[PDB]
């Protein structure tokens, strides 16, 4: 193989924004199993709506902090014979995204 | 905690910096983040107020309630040309009490209003705690900076913010001064010396003249633009890529706001590259709908998309030389303020408009006037 010891620098680097994108998933979890609770709850359908929308704050919390990863991910310059850290690089950028996603669906179903 | 030392703190309005003359040198202050410098921000949630950092990072999850630019308000009455034009600009509110302005937000669930006085006391006591939590002694005396063009009103108002903050404003001093005082221009000996300050930064553009006779200072002229800065050179650059995405992927980025700040942010990180280095490599994966934008900008492609706004800086220069009475030959000291004086190109043509006059450039052009502020300190305690 050809694997550097200069690489494993960069996927050091990878492996503690991975660690920050799963912390950051866990709040979005967090936020789905609350968001259900107040749905599945005994809450009447108007407390509801002000209880779900009390959620708006930590959704956007959940977005700006995954915004902020992504503009750390964009500070890394790989060359192109690192090959396995743009193959990280680009699996956490697409994991990123999908959570941004399931982020969305969350803030276009509460505060309405 | 036992009586500290006098400081030195740059108010500025974006950023605020605080010094202390120390071991015979002045000792920039780093803040509980290692940040040299912090945003003049105070946001206001449902739960708590704050302040700096804190408050800039949470500027996109609460953006009516995170209050910055109060010093484009302090001391200037609500009709003034400048609230007026500013407001439309500002995510907040701004609101007139009896004929002033006051910054209206929603703070732990209910409607509060704060005058520019009181926003700027918040940043102020920020910079008193940064300058207490590094010294570990209690910090009162202080010297702050204004702008030379700031009025009877709008100094009162920065002296206030002093006070409400438990300081004690030794002296309320020009920033191109405090920028003079800093590299010693107040020390040659000599005959009169006269002083052009050449301030881009802070999203303002400040260019002064000063004249120096035994240390005493005489503001000659103020000239310059009060919204040139860095941001206008990272719109430039996020537009040549823009355009740039379109030649290539046949693709609008531009409607996708977290596509568009993702670019921006790539973009002031290359710009400040380029201070250094003649190329910038920029990498962003997926980007917009997928598509990988590894890129790269030259300083000469940086410097051709912003010609006119650098070029522009020169004007500013000349009308302060004409309200001075001055000739460009007859400035013996040419002094840079602001991070964006790090620009090359912004540097050869000062230096070519003055026929190859070196620069004063040594000390960080962001904590230049907190410098000559604490050295001030210093001298006044
Ligand atoms: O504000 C800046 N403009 C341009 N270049 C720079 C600025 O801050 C910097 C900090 C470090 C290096 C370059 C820069």
């Amino acid at each position: 193989g050809s694997n550097s010891p200069q690489e494993e620098v960069e996927l050091k680097k990878l492996k503690h924004l991975e660690k920050s994108v799963e912390k950051i998933a866990d709040q979005l979890e967090e936020l789905n199993k609350e968001l259900t609770g107040i749905q599945q709850g005994f809450l009447p359908k108007d407390l509801q709506a002000e209880a779900l929308c009390k959620l708006d704050r930590r959704v956007k919390a959940t977005i700006e902090q995954f915004m902020k990863i992504l503009e750390e991910i964009d500070t890394l310059i790989l060359p192109e014979n690192f090959k396995d850290s743009r193959l990280k690089r680009k699996g956490l950028v697409k994991k990123v995204q999908a959570f941004l996603a399931e982020c969305d669906t969350v803030e276009q179903n509460i505060c309405q | 905690m036992s009586k500290g030392p006098a400081v030195g703190i740059d108010l500025g309005t974006t950023y605020s910096c605080v010094g202390v003359f120390q071991h015979g040198k002045v000792e920039i202050i780093a803040n509980d983040q290692g940040n040299r410098t912090t945003p003049s921000y105070v946001a206001f949630t449902d739960t708590e107020r704050l302040i700096g950092d804190a408050a800039k990072n949470q500027v996109a999850m609460n953006p009516t309630n995170t209050v910055f630019d109060a010093k484009r308000l302090i001391g200037r009455r609500f009709d003034d040309a400048v609230v007026q034009s500013d407001m439309k600009h500002w995510p907040f509110m701004v609101v007139n009490d009896a004929g002033r302005p006051k910054v209206q937000v929603e703070y732990k669930g209910e409607t509060k209003s704060f005058y520019p006085e009181e926003v700027s006391s918040m940043v102020l006591t920020k910079m008193k705690e940064i300058a207490e939590a590094y010294l570990g002694k209690t910090v009162t005396n202080a010297v702050v900076t204004v702008p030379a063009y700031f009025n009877d009103s709008q100094r009162q108002a920065t002296k206030d913010a002093g006070t409400i903050a438990g300081l004690n404003v030794l002296r309320i001093i020009n920033e191109p001064t405090a920028a003079a005082i800093a590299y010693g221009l107040d020390k040659k000996v000599g005959a009169e010396r006269n002083v052009l300050i050449f301030d881009l930064g802070g999203g303002t553009f400040d260019v002064s003249i000063l004249t120096i006779e035994d240390g005493i200072f005489e503001v000659k002229s103020t000239a310059g633009d009060t919204h040139l800065g860095g941001e206008d050179f990272d719109n430039r650059m996020v537009n040549h890529f823009i355009a740039e995405f379109k030649r290539k992927h046949k693709k609008d980025i531009s409607e996708n706001k977290r596509a568009v700040r993702r670019l921006r942010t790539a973009c002031e990180r290359a710009k400040r590259t380029l201070s250094s280095s003649t190329q910038a490599s920029i990498e962003i994966d997926s980007l917009y709908e997928g598509i990988d934008f590894y890129t790269s900008i030259t300083r000469a492609r940086f410097e051709e998309l912003n010609a006119d706004l650098f070029r522009g800086t020169l004007d500013p220069v000349e009308k302060a030389l004409r309200d001075a009475k001055l000739d460009k030959s007859q400035i013996h000291d040419i002094v840079l303020v602001g991070g964006s004086t790090r620009i090359p190109k912004i540097q050869k043509l000062l230096q070519d408009f003055f026929n190859g006059k070196e620069l004063n450039k040594s000390i960080n052009p962001d904590e230049a006037v907190a410098y000559g502020a604490a050295v001030q300190a210093a001298i006044l305690s």
